[PDB]
């Protein structure tokens, strides 16, 4: 043929057969005991979620939602992705005893369900209402974008203490139970407001520690809605969203690292 | 277009001296008129050799950067171009990516150039060599008057006139000669002075005496002579021709190269485009179909393999230039090993070309001298009293002397001012009689008769040192016949005898003997004149036979020869026990040529020709079956009149073969003949009648000390201590390099499947990339090099000069054997590995190899700040790219940490690393600046920006460690069944 | 620990950092030993 005879073409076949299928159950068996030396709670290393990432609904383009409020297919793109995320904290999802309980309508403390164990059986979440995000189809005209703090297993979210000299200088300092959520863009050309759990621009620390998701299906997050009813229009505004906290870093490279990075439009 | 020059001369030497006048409108006492010679200059042009036309460096180092790898890698560069193009009008990408890859690329194209260029070299300067032959002036006679005139200025008709010392400034008929000898071993490549007269005394004009050649010198003398032929159109003009314009081609080393380029490339399109229809098929945008073509080109070509070759080749010539050996050309570091053929000069080759005593002829006994340059033989007599009357006669009647200032240098190399013969006879007392001026000063010389053409013998009288005697010695040497006729003793180990036909019958035999070994012999006698008949005052005629000539008494016989180098003889035989032919040709005449053949194993014993045949027998030639005889020896005038087909059965039907007397084409022609054959040819030379020979052999090698400067310029190999040994060396560094090639070229092949392998998973399965573009180029520019490199280093497995020479038809460099197991084994082992720690960081981090399939879409999408991983939780795009960097890293440190068993089982084709040992130091060198490299670029700060290489921790460094060990094990296993059955099963499926 | 395990999203890539490049070193070093046991 081209190299051999049949019986020669037949032997390197019979051989790479062999071989390859010896490779295969080989790697095979490696993933098994690589396998066999995790745990189904959770992950070995935490260290590169670590420092919480902050991630909205608005699917930005390029960290940017520009639209025209003299136009329905403008922003119907963004609306998508805001019902997507939404449609999740239904009240027929929560229902029952099982698996969700009803937590403190005002920012509370963390809650131990014990360890990272099956010794329970699915550890119950705190209810979140849709409803507690007030005013937010969604804003036609100047945005209500939602804020969100990547989950992360046994992460303890440690607000800022009163000590010294603040950014939001001590207004509404729910020191003790609150992380909060600033945004700003100088060029203060805008109207920042913020809604959430008791009426706070935080996160209420009673949905913490994570369980992860096999401790833990169904649970629910804290949500943060922010509303931009800016009095300015047809211009490009960088307006970034920080968190802070004692467990809250960021980072030049990762714009994502605790905080937003959102180009709003209003076209029209 | 030189198949003309490749043909014998015609000449008008058979004319007579007016005849030749007509032809040439000139006058044989008056000259050519001033207007008549300027006339003639712009008719026929200048007395000049042109060289031929060169190709500029320009275009040299250019052609190189279009073969095969060179293309592929620029297609990539342009690629990487064309997706930055792309980009930087649609989305505004503030990135570098395809654009400094791009630039990175075609900077690998350009220096990947210069070491193909530096392999590719071609040092030729022969032209030059014989323009520097042509004097800057010549002698004329013009208007019946003798002016010096720019030789380049003379022209056919004019008559010239040379004498001792200078060089022929063209090719001449002689018309009066006084006393002219010339020096014609530029033609046959013999020193020994040739008279040139008048007369015609051959119909051969290249053996006349009525002809002198350009580019040879006169070296006593005076002669005049009508130039007959000028600049390119002498005899040694179109030699300079030939030789400068023979086209070079393509080495064995270099075809191999080419060969296995298109198997490499052949593949790598294949791949290449069989996957970017796959990738349109599966509905990927054009914008990423050619990013990954891009990374499918970089993990095909071996980037760093054209470079190591290079540097494997230089140090294997910097080994040889530390043995008196120099390369000119890096590929002739291989040649020498592909040779199955060695044609070889004798004159200054083979031989030392220096007339020597070879044996001596006294006390009815055959002594043999010792030949060797540096004496490796033993003394034959010292005791006889007949040595020494013997002894006496060759100092004594011998008027050769040492050139001052000699003392330091060796007897045997001075410089002597004398005849070949008598410098062979100073040089042989000297030797074993100590100081011959001494005995030339005991010894007082007082009359003496020069050897003359008539006398056929050379005698003179001393006065005895002998203090009770001090009286009159006679002695004399010339024709061993001759000196026979006039003795009537015989100096019988040590009392006189008379000279009986037994002892006159015992002379001829050992005069035929002598002869039949193709030494010259000369006779030797003495006579103690009658003191009472020659007073201490007594005048001696030399003019007049003033003293008795005859009933001398006879001493001894003397014979010489142009012995052979020392270690020719042995070199020879290893050159054939490796199964090398070694062929015979020389300018020189047959009965010499055939007998150094015998002395250094051209001829081996018990040997016939079919003239020996038919004389043993006593039979005619054309009686005798020509199949019988697997020597011969052909003479220059009848190969002449043989066609290359006749040459060709010559050639097949003959394992011992000595072409003699033959010319510069003639030598090229053999070579020719050879190479027809299918066989690669060694050349070794040292005149400028070797040049055509030298340029056209596959390798040609020239002395170094002996060798004219031609020779050297046409050779691609030196021999700087004309040490033949050398050649032995270079066929086996030829060979062992040859091997290496193989183990480096496989091991550089292996680490390609693993950087294959990736991309093709990151398309079929729709998983994060496991391993970069830049990451490659670390590990076949980075990591690899040192360690390829090393290779060079391994000792031969077996006596590779125990086999014969590799079929350059079947035998490749790179074959189906070692893709099959770099491809299809070893590389494949080393794929998995990459694969597991790349599936083990990321399931440490918290994405478990099942949730990995099709998750690419999210990973890669740069405004998914959240992607859920197994455990719930969410990343954002830099942090979880951090990760898949990190994975990169530790995926080019497994291939780092499996190509340390791939270095080891490279080492060894057939042996186990058990029997071969780790004795290869750069190898060991290797080992420790890869993995010193590797950790470099993990945890030098920085380089995370750079090269986009991350740290790794101290676990991550063993996840290849399992497949690093099965790779050794897999090929000790693989190795022990070859040898175990040479059978041909595992053999003839993955024996590189 | 309880709300107290900040330990546990940490990762000491300074030291390591150190380390790595210290065994680089010594492993050139160690290698500069080998090869010019005759040059
Ligand atoms: C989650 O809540 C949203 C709230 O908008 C639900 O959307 C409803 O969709 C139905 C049918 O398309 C409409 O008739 C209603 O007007 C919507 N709102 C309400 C309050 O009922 C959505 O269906 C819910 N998703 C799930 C899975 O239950
Ligand atoms: C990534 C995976 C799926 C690709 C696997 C490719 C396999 C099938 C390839 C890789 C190397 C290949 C072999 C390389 C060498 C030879 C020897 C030659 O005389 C005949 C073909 C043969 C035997 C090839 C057959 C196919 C082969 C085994
Ligand atoms: C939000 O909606 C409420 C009614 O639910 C209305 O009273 C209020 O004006 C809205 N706020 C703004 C800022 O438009
Ligand atoms: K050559
Ligand atoms: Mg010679
Ligand atoms: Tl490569
Ligand atoms: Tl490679």
């Amino acid at each position: 043929f081209l190299g051999r005879t049949g019986s020669s073409w037949f032997k390197i076949f019979l051989f790479y057969l062999i071989f390859y299928g010896c490779l295969a159950g080989i790697f095979i068996g490696t993933i098994q005991v690589l396998l066999l030396t995790l745990s189904d709670f959770e992950p070995k290393y935490q260290d590169r979620v670590a420092p919480p990432g902050l991630s909205h609904a608005p699917y930005a383009i390029k960290t940017e939602i520009s639209f025209s409020i003299s136009n329905p297919k403008s922003y119907e793109s963004f609306v998508k992705s805001m019902h997507k995320l939404m449609d999740l904290y239904n009240e027929s999802s929560q229902a029952g005893n099982s698996p969700f309980e009803d937590c403190s309508d005002t920012p509370a403390d963390y809650i131990k369900r014990g360890d990272l164990d099956d010794s329970q059986g699915q550890k119950k979440a705190c209810r979140f209402s849709r409803m507690w995000l007030k005013n937010c189809g969604y804003a036609e005209g100047k945005p209500c974008v939602v804020a969100k703090l990547n989950r992360i297993i046994g992460f303890y979210p440690k607000p800022l203490k009163n000590t010294t000299d603040l950014p939001e200088e001590l207004q509404a300092n729910y020191n003790q139970y609150v992380l909060p959520l600033r945004c700003a863009a100088r060029e203060k050309i805008g109207s920042i407001e913020y809604f959430g759990l008791g009426g706070y621009a935080g996160f209420p620390l009673q949905y913490y520690p994570y369980y992860g998701k096999r401790l833990q299906k169904k649970y629910l997050q804290p949500l943060l809605a922010i509303q931009f009813t800016n009095l300015t229009q047809n211009m490009e505004l960088r307006i970034e969203c920080k968190v802070y906290g004692e467990n809250i870093d960021y980072s030049e490279k990762d714009r994502f690292r605790g905080r937003f990075e959102v180009k709003i439009e209003v076209k029209s | 277009l030189d198949e003309l020059k490749k043909e014998v001369s015609m000449d008008d030497h058979k004319l007579s001296l007016d005849e030749l006048h007509n032809k040439y409108g000139t006058d044989l006492t008056r000259g050519l008129t001033n207007a008549r010679a300027k006339e003639i200059l712009a008719r026929d042009g200048p007395n000049s050799l042109t060289p031929p036309p060169t190709t500029p460096e320009w275009i040299k180092f250019c052609r190189q950067l279009f073969g095969g790898f060179s293309i592929l890698l620029w297609i990539g560069a342009i690629l990487c171009f064309l997706a930055y193009g792309i980009q930087a009008a649609t989305e505004d990408e503030p990135a570098n990516d395809n654009l400094y890859l791009g630039v990175v690329l075609s900077t690998v194209v350009i220096v990947t150039g210069c070491f193909s260029y530096y392999q590719e070299a071609k040092s030729s300067r022969i032209m030059d060599s014989f323009k520097n032959m042509v004097p800057q002036q010549a002698l004329v006679i013009r208007d019946g008057e003798k002016s010096t005139i720019n030789a380049e200025f003379v022209v056919a008709g004019d008559l010239v006139e040379v004498k001792g010392g200078d060089r022929i400034p063209a090719d001449l008929r002689i018309i009066s000669a006084h006393g002219c000898k010339v020096d014609n071993s530029s033609l046959t490549g013999e020193s020994e002075p040739q008279t040139r007269s008048p007369e015609f005394s051959s119909e051969n004009p290249l053996e006349t005496r009525n002809i002198a050649f350009f580019s040879t010198n006169c070296v006593e003398g005076t002669a005049r002579g009508v130039v007959v032929y000028t600049g390119d159109r002498t005899v040694m003009g179109r030699i300079a021709t030939l030789a400068s314009g023979l086209e070079v081609g393509r080495t064995p080393i270099a075809i191999e190269i080419e060969h296995f380029i298109h198997i490499i490339t052949g593949v790598a399109v294949f791949l290449g485009v069989s996957f970017f229809i796959l990738s349109l098929i599966l509905g990927y945008s054009w914008l990423e179909a050619v990013i990954f073509l891009i990374g499918i080109i970089v993990a095909n070509v071996p980037e760093g393999l054209l470079a190591t070759v290079t540097v494997c080749l230089t140090l294997t010539a910097k080994r040889m230039a530390r043995k008196n050996c120099l390369v000119k050309n890096l590929e002739a570091v291989e040649t020498l090993g592909s040779t199955s053929t060695i044609c070889s000069d004798k004159t200054g080759t083979l031989t030392q070309n220096r007339m020597t005593v070879a044996h001596m002829w006294f006390d009815n006994q055959i002594h043999e001298a010792d030949t060797t340059e540096n004496q490796s033989g033993a003394a034959f007599d010292k005791t006889s009293a007949t040595w020494s009357a013997l002894s006496r006669i060759a100092a004594l009647c011998n008027r050769a002397v040492f050139q001052a200032g000699q003392d330091n240098v060796p007897i045997l190399k001075r410089s002597v001012a004398g005849d070949a013969s008598e410098s062979a006879l100073l040089k042989c007392i000297e030797l074993c009689c100590g100081s011959v001026q001494g005995m030339r000063d005991r010894n007082p010389k007082i009359v003496e008769i020069p050897f003359n053409s008539t006398n056929k013998y050379q005698l003179s009288i001393h006065e005895n040192e002998k203090s009770s005697e001090s009286r009159y010695l006679l002695v004399m040497k010339g024709a061993p016949e001759r000196i026979l006729d006039r003795c009537s003793t015989i100096l019988l180990n040590g009392a006189e005898e008379p000279l009986k036909e037994d002892m006159k019958e015992a002379f001829q035999n050992a005069y035929l003997e002598l002869g039949g070994l193709g030494e010259r012999v000369l006779g030797f006698c003495h006579f103690a004149l009658p003191e009472d008949k020659y007073n201490e005052g007594y005048p001696f005629d030399a003019d007049e036979p003033n003293f008795p000539t005859t009933d001398l008494c006879f001493v001894g016989l003397m014979a010489m020869i142009d012995p052979p180098r020392a270690a020719v003889p042995d070199a020879v035989g290893k050159c054939r026990s490796a199964g090398i032919k070694v062929i015979m040709v020389t300018g020189d005449h047959p009965i010499t040529a055939k007998a150094i053949a015998k002395g250094v194993g051209i001829i081996s014993e018990g040997n016939e020709t079919i003239e020996d045949i038919a004389a043993r027998l006593n039979i005619p030639i054309g009686q005798v079956n020509p199949r019988d005889a697997k020597a011969c020896v052909v003479h220059g005038s009848d190969l002449k009149d043989l066609s290359t087909e006749v040459l060709d059965d010559i050639l097949h039907y003959h394992t011992e073969i000595v072409f003699a007397r033959t010319s510069p084409q003639q030598k090229l022609i053999i070579v020719e003949g050879c190479q027809r054959q299918g066989a690669i040819v060694a050349v070794t030379g040292d005149g400028v009648n070797d040049s055509p020979a030298l340029k056209k052999a596959d390798i040609g090698v020239a002395m170094g000390i002996s060798g004219s400067d031609v020779s050297k310029q046409a050779a691609d190999m030196i021999l700087l201590d004309d040490n033949f040994a050398s050649i032995v060396t270079g066929v086996e560094e030829g060979r062992l390099i040859f091997d290496n090639l193989k183990k480096s070229i496989a091991y550089t092949l292996t680490s390609n499947i693993p950087e294959i392998t990736p991309f093709l998973v990151f398309i079929i399965g729709n998983v994060p990339l496991p391993l970069g573009t830049v990451t490659i180029l670390c590990i076949d520019l980075g990591t690899d090099m040192v360690p390829a490199i090393s290779l060079a280093y391994e000792q031969a497995e077996s006596d590779i000069m125990k086999r014969q020479p590799r079929n350059p038809k079947t035998d490749k460099l790179v074959n189906e054997r070692l893709i099959s197991m770099a491809y299809g084994q070893i590389g494949m082992i080393q794929a998995l590995g990459g694969f597991f720690s790349y599936f083990v960081i990321l399931a440490e981090n918290g994405f478990l190899p099942m949730d990995l399939i099709g998750k690419r879409v999210r990973w890669d999408d740069r405004w998914i700040s959240d992607v859920e991983d197994s455990f719930g939780q969410q990343w954002t795009y830099e942090q979880r790219k951090i990760v898949e960097f990190t994975c990169h890293t530790s995926f080019f440190i497994s291939i780092v940490v499996v190509q340390w068993a791939d270095l080891i089982i490279c080492k060894t084709r057939r042996n186990s690393i058990f029997q071969q040992g780790m004795k290869n130091k750069i190898l060991i060198f290797g080992l420790f600046e890869e993995t010193a490299l590797a950790a470099f670029l993990s945890y030098c700060p920085g380089t995370d920006v750079a090269l986009r290489m991350y740290p790794l921790k101290p676990s991550w460094w063993f996840c290849a460690f399992p497949y690093s060990l099965i790779i050794f094990l897999y090929d000790e296993m693989r190795r022990f069944i070859i040898r175990r059955s040479p059978g041909g099963w595992v053999e003839q499926e993955t024996y590189y | 620990e309880g709300p107290d395990n900040d330990e546990r999203f940490t990762y000491d890539y300074y030291r390591l950092r150190v380390v790595g490049l210290i065994v680089a070193a010594v492993l050139c070093v160690i290698g500069i030993i080998i090869l010019l046991a005759g040059k």
